[PDB]
């Protein structure tokens, strides 16, 4: 209405819409966070640290796989403490608002097995790269 | 099959660096005060742990003549000081005609405390008050071309404008964990022996090396770490006399300073808004300032040197002597005991020589005999050699008193063709430099260079 | 002991245990290398020129390929004038920081042909774009 | 001459060999173009800026595909109103100097249409991914 | 009157002192968000939100 | 153009820590615009006056 635009040119617009909604539109949100006496410090404080943050976030990707489909499997199961609710409820009902106020729990231990499964993919790979 | 090559990205090694370090402050010397803190309000704080590596099978070759830190140090020292100084206490109006007079005479110590009146800015600038205030060592300076009269200036008026300090800093060493910026790691030595070079074997790595505090002292240095094991005797070259040994002592000694007279205070305004502060009145008895050390365990500790000096320096007698002379800044100990600078004569504590026997002979006794040292103590100082810096001390009202866990020593040979049976160790010292190289040492900067190249022989299928 | 944690969040601990042990390590040597009045000059160009590093490096990897998978290889044969050492004696004895004190001559003699051969695939699969 | 130091290590130099000369050199044009009191303001400003363009290039690259191989194929159709030249013409006699003097009209349609086509790659691989 | 104070200055008096309106703007990875309800007790879960 | 939708937040006007940045400016940026003008000092001498 609004729209695209509005939403992730702006921000948090589709935070109303449903987590299913954003499988349509994630895009433009990443692109626009990446824009650009005495005052001279805290300007280039705040473009250094923008540039930090967004980097480090890219490392833990490349990390991970896949991982530039910014969406991604990582061949990993879900542990059965983490299965409270059903598929449709957190696809259809709920946002990622509200999911992220739970499921913000065990964040290292999901960042761990998302490590460790994409070492064991690539102990792999270098194995068929040497059988090959 | 036939080889073929494979790019590895992250591999774990390493070539010297050349970079900065930096605070890493301890985040407790803060509070609110901290901005009245020197070298502490410009730092920030923090709290890393240490590190478990141990690198293993690792080694590496250490140089602590070579460590370019000490210098980043040293110029940081001078900068940040200077800077802390900067909106407060110009003394410019302080350089008129002083009139004065003798304290009683009598002891050479006292006879300073000169009566001394001038002449002065009050808030409006039209009038002039008569005022007066103490002064005691000659920085004050008999008037150039008078004959013997009343008449003195002030030691500055031929060099430059001074400053006092801003009266609300305080100076007190906060150990800094000097920490490496990403890409950089930092290595340290664990070995005992260790000449100052070589092929460290025990080696640890470091994210931010164990905080030093700084100190500015000559000769006998103070609030250091201590050996672990055993005396360490350090020289960047034993024959060559050009340069200083380093000496680590294995055990504490203590020392117990003091400026007991009941001492006073006043202030006045000159002109607008800053006031100068001098001492008021010392209301009847008669000062000496003095540093008492046990005996008992200065001759220990001599002896225990000159055994391992004997390594080096095999099957000849240790004789000790005074400093080859020159001003009190030259040849005194010096310290800031309670933000007060004084200056300490050696004589007579390197006043004796041990027979190369250095027999560790010594008895259980009631006594508790010292040996104690005069001190003089100075108004106005060049900072660091700072005679564009220099700075006069704000008194203190009060009885000081002053402790340290000691010792660090900096000591040089002499000796000419006449000897070679013997060798005489004398007092030395000067170079900021050292001060700090004495603990900074343990410490190695390196880059990590990760991307490395291998043989594997397997192949992409494309 | 120790562990990845110290070996690779704090640096160069695997030096000591051979390049073969690399394998199934060098992930976090990574990610902690990209961490983050007139002593504010002093920190920005610490921070700026981190960033630098650590951006031309990946330019190089993304130049040569594959480059994601951080072990890749370049179907480039080696020059028999560096084969004086067994395979296995490369792999199982050696140090990185041994190899690297010898393997360190003819650095752009490898990045030349690492480019070049990159350079000879992409013509061929733009060939085959066409071809296709 | 001259060669592709001067030609990319400098700059521009191709901008004279016509465009098709590009497919055999747009390598190292990219990687110099990396390249690392009052005036220390000016200096982090100048750096902080260079890594920002960069890094926004490199944000739309990723967002289209595909996108390591800087030459890329998006699966999108031209529109024939773009179509007022021969490919011999553009890839033979044209420059890139020459061709973007008129082809720079219509930047965002292109990349509206390239950011679109990309989506719908990814929902149809999201629904492979659900349906195997 | 600052004879027993500190000294003063009086103006450049070239300078014009007048408010001007900052749109105060958020740096990148940042947003703003406000509220456009009315009642708001100068707390609370404001409903009528916009970025 | 957000509207945010369904989206609702708490806010607290007591708690936002903006206004002293913008307050800590202020003071800043007033000082710093007057110091290379106007020194006082010679004016505080005797005055004479009447009625
Ligand atoms: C630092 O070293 C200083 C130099 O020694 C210390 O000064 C000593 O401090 C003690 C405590 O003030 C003084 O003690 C006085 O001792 C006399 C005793 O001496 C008289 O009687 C003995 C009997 O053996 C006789 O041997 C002596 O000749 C005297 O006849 C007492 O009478 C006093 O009332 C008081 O206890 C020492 O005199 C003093 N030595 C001096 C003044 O040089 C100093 O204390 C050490 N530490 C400090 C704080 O400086
Ligand atoms: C720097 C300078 O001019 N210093 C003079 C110095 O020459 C002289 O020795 C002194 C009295 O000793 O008075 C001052
Ligand atoms: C403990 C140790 O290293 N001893 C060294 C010795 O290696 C070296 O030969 C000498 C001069 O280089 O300095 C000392
Ligand atoms: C140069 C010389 O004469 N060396 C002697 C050495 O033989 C003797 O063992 C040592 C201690 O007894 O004193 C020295
Ligand atoms: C500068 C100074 O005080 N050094 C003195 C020296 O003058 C004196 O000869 C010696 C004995 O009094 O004590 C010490
Ligand atoms: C401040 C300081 O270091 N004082 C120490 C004291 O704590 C310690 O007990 C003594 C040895 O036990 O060495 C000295
Ligand atoms: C800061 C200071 O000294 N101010 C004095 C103030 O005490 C006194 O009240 C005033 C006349 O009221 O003159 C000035
Ligand atoms: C409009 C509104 O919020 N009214 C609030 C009420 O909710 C709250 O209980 C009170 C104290 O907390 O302050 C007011
Ligand atoms: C210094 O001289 C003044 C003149 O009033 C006198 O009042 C003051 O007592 C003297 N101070 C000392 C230490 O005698």
């Amino acid at each position: 209405a609004v729209g695209i635009g509005a939403v992730f040119l702006g921000f948090l617009g589709a935070a109303g819409s449903t987590m299913g909604a954003a499988s349509m539109t994630l895009t433009v949100q990443a692109r626009n966070l990446l824009s650009g006496t005495v005052w001279g410090i805290k300007q280039l404080q705040a473009r250094v640290l923008a540039v930090e943050r967004y980097l480090r976030d890219q490392q833990l990707l490349g990390i991970w796989g896949c991982s530039g489909k910014l969406i991604c499997c990582t061949n990993v199961p879900w542990n059965s403490s983490w299965s409270n609710r059903n598929l449709s409820e957190i696809w259809d009902n709920m946002t990622w608002l509200q999911w992220d106020k739970e499921i913000s729990n065990y964040t290292q231990i999901i960042y761990g097995l998302l490590e460790e499964s994409q070492n064991q993919q690539e102990k792999n790979e270098q194995d068929l790269l040497a059988l090959d | 099959e036939n080889l073929w090559v494979t790019v590895y990205y992250g591999v774990p090694v390493w070539k010297e660096a050349k970079t900065t370090l930096f605070c890493a402050s301890d985040a407790r010397a803060y509070e609110k005060e901290v901005h009245n803190v020197w070298a502490t309000h410009a730092c920030v704080p923090t709290d890393p742990s240490p590190q478990e590596l141990v690198l293993g099978n690792v080694t590496e070759n250490f140089n602590m003549w070579k460590n370019d830190m000490v210098d980043q140090m040293h110029e940081d020292i001078i900068s940040l000081w200077d800077q802390s100084l900067k909106p407060c206490v110009k003394l410019t109006p302080l350089c008129v005609t002083l009139i004065c007079s003798d304290a009683t005479v009598k002891t050479g110590t006292v006879e300073e405390m000169k009566n001394c009146s001038f002449n002065t800015t009050t808030e409006i600038r039209d009038k002039e008050k008569k005022e007066y205030a103490l002064f005691y060592k000659p920085d004050i300076v008999p008037l150039s071309e008078t004959n013997n009269t009343s008449e003195y200036r002030l030691i500055n008026c031929n060099t430059s404008a001074c400053t006092q300090a801003c009266p609300k800093v305080t100076f007190e060493p906060i150990p800094i964990h000097y920490c490496a910026p990403a890409g950089y790691a930092i290595l340290k030595c664990n070995d005992e022996t260790f000449n100052g070079t070589g092929p460290c074997s025990n080696v640890s790595t470091v994210q931010c090396t164990h905080g030093i505090r700084p100190v500015v002292s000559t000769q006998l240095l103070l609030n250091g770490s201590l050996a672990e094991k055993e005396i360490v005797i350090r020289s960047e070259n034993l024959t060559n006399n050009a340069k200083i040994i380093i000496v680590h002592l294995h055990t504490p000694v203590e020392i117990v300073c003091t400026r007991p007279n009941n001492n006073t205070r006043k202030s006045v305004r000159i002109g607008p808004g800053q006031t100068f502060y001098a001492t008021g009145d010392i209301i009847g008895d008669i000062k000496q300032a003095h540093c008492n050390i046990s005996e008992e365990k200065w001759n220990d500790t001599l002896q225990k040197v000159g055994i391992e000096l004997q390594k080096h320096f095999p099957n000849k007698t240790i004789k000790y002597n005074q400093s080859a002379g020159g001003d009190m800044e030259i040849t005194t100990h010096s310290f800031n005991c309670g933000g007060e600078f004084f200056y300490c004569n050696t004589s007579n504590l390197f006043n004796g020589t041990y027979n190369g026997t250095y027999i560790s002979t010594n008895s259980s006794a009631n006594s508790t005999s010292t040996i104690t040292l005069q001190c003089r103590i100075k108004q106005i100082i060049n900072m660091w050699q700072g005679v564009g810096r220099c700075m006069y001390a704000p008194p203190i009202a009060g009885n000081i008193t002053c402790r340290s866990n000691i010792t660090g020593l900096l000591l040089t040979r002499d000796g000419g063709t006449n000897s070679n049976e013997t060798e005489t160790f004398r007092p030395a010292g000067g170079d900021m430099r050292d001060n700090w190289r004495s603990e900074l040492y343990k410490y190695k900067v390196v880059k990590i260079e990760p991307l490395g190249v291998a043989p594997t022989r397997c192949k992409r299928r494309v």
